[PDB]
């Protein structure tokens, strides 16, 4: 079998969107509040707030996402941003260091902090396990990008209204991912199944982080270290 | 409402 032009054009714009919204130089991290080793929360909040802007930039370039109602776009971003951040962070996760390494040695986040960022190992332990399993999948650049787009266009998220239209977009992306692996990935006989199981892991990681984020935002001494965008996206306000 | 989200989405 063979991929079509519509499916390869979806891949092209999707890979392009990721290259615009992900900076492998990590040079913008010097503009965040520095990390201190909840001393890591100021740097961690700036890091997440920055990444949320990338996810919004990546989302706006996914085919069909821009044509959804603004309410659907907000509901999708509010519930999937945390998962897409976890998904994209795999690009900096190192199996050798068991940590996220972003350019310099001051932007290397590795476990022991964890308690200095305001989170507990009930989120870190499953997340690191998630990150190493995703890293072992050796995803192609095309596959990593499709998984982020499939994750964002999930209709089963609280808030979405036009469920049918969003589902049709997601299935088109899933057929592309299935057709890409069969035709372009050698040994990808069961990769599509393992990739979809990662989405199920994300919902569990989403739930755990949201539980722990509630404890932060309920203490004003900690939530004042967050950014307005983080408070808007990870908030509970409803459109 | 979602002031920053609306702006960021143009
Ligand atoms: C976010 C990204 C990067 C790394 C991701 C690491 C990352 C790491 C975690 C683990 C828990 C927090 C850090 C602990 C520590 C690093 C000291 O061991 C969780 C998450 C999810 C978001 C956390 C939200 C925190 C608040 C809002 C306070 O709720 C991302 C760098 C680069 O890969 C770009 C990517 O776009």
């Amino acid at each position: 079998h063979m991929l079509s032009d519509e499916q390869m054009q979806i891949i092209n714009s999707l890979v392009e969107a990721h290259h615009k919204t992900y900076d492998d130089s990590y040079s913008d991290f010097v503009r965040f509040r520095p990390p201190v080793r909840l001393s890591m929360l100021p740097h961690l909040a700036d890091l997440v707030s920055y990444s949320i802007q990338k996810v919004i930039g990546f989302a706006k370039m996914i085919p069909g996402f821009r044509d959804l109602t603004a309410e659907d776009q907000i509901a999708l971003l509010k519930s999937s941003a945390i998962e897409i951040i976890m998904l994209r962070s795999n690009q900096s996760f190192s199996l050798e260091d068991m940590s996220w390494s972003c350019g310099g040695p001051d932007f290397k986040y590795c476990i022991n902090d964890v308690t200095k960022a305001g989170h507990t190992l009930e989120l870190l332990e499953p997340l690191v396990k998630f990150q190493v399993g995703l890293k072992k999948l050796k995803l192609h650049e095309e596959e990593h990008v499709l998984l982020m787009a499939i994750c964002l266009l999930s209709p089963d998220r609280p808030g979405v209204q036009d469920h049918v239209r969003i589902e049709a977009l997601q299935d088109r992306l899933c057929d592309v991912l299935q057709a890409y692996i069969r035709i372009q990935h050698p040994g990808g006989r069961l990769l599509y199944a393992k990739m979809i199981q990662k989405l199920a892991d994300l919902r569990s990681l989403n739930e755990e982080h949201s539980k722990q984020y509630r404890s932060l935002s309920f203490q004003p001494e900690h939530s004042m270290q967050l950014t307005p965008l983080v408070l808007e996206v990870f908030g509970s306000e409803v459109s | 409402r979602h002031k920053i989200l609306h702006r960021l989405l143009q």
